């Protein structure tokens, strides 16, 4: 029919970390290379607001006009559940389009890290998979990171959340060092961030012994 | 080049007065002997009551059916779950060059081939889990590996080379085919032709069609047995409508000196 | 894992009319091995059909040869009904005279 | 414009077990209430077959009819890389719509277990984290289960899979149990069946020490 919107959330790292910016993002494609000009607006718990800032045309391949907003909305602000929204008005749309997002609301839940050791069979070989068991949590937005002897590190993935019968998520972490730095005994330390976490941050320990 | 083989069944849930598992066996492609749960005995089949055979040939043949039996119904024990099973084996050996065996053993649960039973290590081995788990059954056993490996490597062939001697007569059997080759009106400007070939033994035959002399390839070929051994063939080619008295069907066979010619 | 049934019909020797013969079907290449297969005369089932072992090809799809004796006539009209869990309904194959 | 297809896959347990049925699915919605009727076909490797097996008409609440075609493939074919397709045909679409699924083909990678039991800190706690890490293996496709004193366990859930930096996958599975049953030495057994497992099946074992 017309072009579609899509209303993507804040990063949850930023969420937490002021320092970093927390952009709520409204992306709209399938725009009408006849009648490209958008008609944005914004309303913080049903009040507009005016701090907008629409980033220009960013067509692609297939003819079709790409366009997105940026708002930049506050810290607090989105950890109260306060309800955001994308009203996109276009002549190449009747009617206008409007996408609500917020925080996964609920009652939130304190994670709960562990960190578990390389296992018996898993030495032998040269590398080594130190895991961080990250349970207990709500929501699903929280940020996972290694570092070791102040220094962060890169050889690691990290599983999206599982919903825990419980109701609350859980996740895992498997970072890769090899055998000597192990047994070398140097300290690896597993970070967490999260909205319900004391001080938005807790990192636990993990070493020989 | 012939070869003596079983063809093991087994079923888990039968329905009633049919037989659990049963057995048929073969050389070449003749029919000898047959077995089931039921009556218990292996008795031979067709022509073969009238082999020239020694005494306790056939009782050798129920003991080691027997053996099979328990093994086959032993499997489903070991698979445990609930939906129905279908478990089959060939089994057997063909005579190779140098006075020498070569065995067969391979199995197929629910129509899939599974699990197979290597000659050298004396194990049975397949690598998907049913066949992990029947192998496991099997082969902690009353040495059942042992009966297997003798039943394979000693008394198959011992079978095998004591049918060629006395059952020359049935295996050397030659029956020429009685042929007719026929046409069908089927379409608007079509029509179908079809050879036959009627009563032949062996079963290796060639079917071919000629158009004023020159080949025609083959069109889909029909292959089966008759009641008593036999075999019939029929195949079958699409053709432009009042051009038929033109074709001509070819037929080869053992039991022929040369290639016939078989008019409409 | 589960297979259709392959209906062959066909005469043990050329047929003639007013002369003794068999009418064989020649069911094949199915699975599992429950089915039911029964001789028609025009439309109507015969009771003196004989029947094979039920035995497997070397693809490990069974088959089956049903098998009665008869004398056709010119009339007359056989066919070959074939049930199995494949099948939607019974299958019945008309006997071509020519095949 | 018209209706549109979707092409699942069998599942990974049913495609390494015989006893179960691996079903190549081809569900078609948004169809037309006006022309209903549909004609499906299929292509393994390109060769047609007939054993497809058709589900009756399944309407929903938004006047679509909802249309279901099952293939009961191969054990064997499936893993060869056999491609696969359904073929659908409407009057309700001009052209035919083809869909074509497979194996995530790839040289396969066997994959490597390990368990980890519950952390230090976790068993103050009345309840246990049984850790089963399944790392090094391709493809995706994978089945994980639990099983304790010859007998299955239900308090348990598995992270799908992640893409490990070297190519392969890797995954995590946190069954839960009770204090006192872990520490009266009960034996745990992580379960696992993949394409590429010796026997397309292996377990692991977790118990105190
Ligand atoms: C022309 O091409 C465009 C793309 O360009 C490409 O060019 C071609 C030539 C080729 O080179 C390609 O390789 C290029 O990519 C098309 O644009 C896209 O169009 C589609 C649909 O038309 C959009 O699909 C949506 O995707 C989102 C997820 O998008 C994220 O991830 C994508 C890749 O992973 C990426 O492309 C996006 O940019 C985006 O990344 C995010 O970006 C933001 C902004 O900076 C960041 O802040 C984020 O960090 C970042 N995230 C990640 C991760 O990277 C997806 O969410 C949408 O799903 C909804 O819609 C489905 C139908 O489309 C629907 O079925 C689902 O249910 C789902 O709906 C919701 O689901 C959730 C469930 O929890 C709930 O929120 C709702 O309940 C539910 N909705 C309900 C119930 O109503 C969706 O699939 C795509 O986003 C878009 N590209 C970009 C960029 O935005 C263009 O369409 C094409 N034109 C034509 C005419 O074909
Ligand atoms: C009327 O309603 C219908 C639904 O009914 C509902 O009624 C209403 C009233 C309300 O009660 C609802 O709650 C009810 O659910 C609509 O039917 C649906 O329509 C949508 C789109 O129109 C279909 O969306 C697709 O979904 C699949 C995943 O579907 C699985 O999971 C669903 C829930 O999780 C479930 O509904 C499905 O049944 C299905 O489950 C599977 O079922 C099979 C069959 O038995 C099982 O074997 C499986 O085990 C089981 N799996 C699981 C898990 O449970 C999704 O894969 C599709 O994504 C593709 O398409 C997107 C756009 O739609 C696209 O953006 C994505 O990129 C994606 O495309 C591909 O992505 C992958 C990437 O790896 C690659 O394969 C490709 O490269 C890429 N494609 C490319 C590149 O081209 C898709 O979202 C939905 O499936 C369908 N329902 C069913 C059922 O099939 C109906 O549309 C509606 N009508 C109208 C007019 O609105």
């Amino acid at each position: 029919g017309g072009p579609s919107v899509f209303l993507f959330p804040p990063k949850p790292k930023d969420t937490l970390y002021i320092t970093r910016e927390p952009e709520v993002t409204c992306v709209v494609v399938d725009v009408s290379h006849e009648d490209p000009e958008v008609k944005f607006n914004w309303y913080v718990d049903g009040v507009e607001v005016h701090n907008a800032k629409t980033k220009p045309r960013e067509e692609q391949y297939n003819s079709t006009y790409r366009v997105v907003s940026v708002l930049t909305v506050l810290h607090q602000d989105w950890l109260n559940g306060k309800e955001y929204k994308c009203k996109v008005s276009n002549k190449a749309l009747p009617a206008p389009i409007e996408k609500t997002i917020s925080k996964a609301k609920g009652q939130p839940r304190e994670p709960q890290v562990y960190t578990l050791p390389p296992s018996r069979d898993e030495l032998t070989k040269n590398q080594v998979s130190l895991t961080c068991l990250v349970k207990g949590f709500y929501p699903s937005d929280i940020a996972v990171e290694w570092e070791s002897n102040g220094q962060p590190e890169n050889n690691y993935k990290t599983t999206p959340p599982v919903l825990d019968s419980d109701g609350s998520f859980f996740l895992y972490s498997k970072l890769t060092v090899d055998k000597s730095r192990w047994q070398q005994g140097n300290v690896f330390s597993c970070s967490v961030m999260h909205e319900a976490l004391h001080n938005h941050y807790t990192q636990k320990s993990l070493s020989l012994s | 080049h012939l070869s003596l083989l079983y063809h093991l069944t087994a079923v888990s849930s039968p329905a009633p007065g049919t037989p659990a598992f049963w057995v048929s066996g073969w050389l070449g492609p003749q029919q000898y002997l047959s077995y089931n749960s039921l009556r218990g005995e292996a008795e031979p089949c067709g022509a073969w009551v009238w082999e020239n055979q020694v005494s306790w040939y056939w009782e050798k043949e129920t003991t080691d059916l027997r053996i099979k039996e328990k093994l086959f119904l032993e499997a489903f024990k070991a698979l445990g779950g609930k939906g129905p099973y279908t478990l089959q084996g060939l089994l057997g050996c063909e005579l190779g060059p140098d006075n020498t065996s070569v065995p067969t053993a391979k199995f197929a649960l629910n129509g899939e081939e599974f699990m197979n039973f290597d000659l050298k290590q004396g194990t049975w081995g397949g690598d998907w889990p049913e066949a992990l788990a029947i192998s496991q059954r099997w082969q902690q056993q009353d040495k059942a590996a042992n009966k297997e490996l003798t039943f394979l490597l000693f008394s198959c062939p011992h079978r095998l080379r004591e049918h060629l001697e006395r059952g020359r007569g049935n295996l050397e059997w030659k029956e020429p085919p009685s042929m007719r080759l026929k046409a069908r009106p089927s379409s608007p400007g079509f029509s179908v032709l079809t050879c036959s070939a009627f009563s032949f033994y062996p079963p290796e035959l060639q079917l071919r069609f000629l158009r004023n002399g020159l080949a025609a390839g083959t069109g889909q070929g029909d292959f089966g047995p008759n009641s008593d051994g036999s075999f019939h063939a029929s195949s079958s080619l699409t053709v432009k409508s009042g051009d038929e008295h033109h074709y001509c069907c070819i037929v080869q066979h053992a039991g022929l000196a040369q290639p016939l010619r078989v008019e409409l | 894992i589960q297979r259709t049934p392959k209906i062959q019909v066909y005469s043990r020797h050329p047929a003639e009319n007013g002369k003794s013969n068999f009418l064989n079907c020649y069911v094949s290449g199915f699975h599992p091995s429950d089915i039911e297969v029964d001789l028609l005369k025009n439309g109507e089932r015969i009771e003196k059909v004989e029947h094979s072992d039920l035995s497997f090809s070397k693809d490990w799809s069974f088959y089956l040869l049903y098998y009665t004796e008869f004398t056709p006539t010119e009339k007359d009209e056989y066919a070959c009904r074939v049930n199995h869990v494949t099948l939607s309904q019974p299958k019945i194959v008309k006997w071509d005279r020519d095949m």
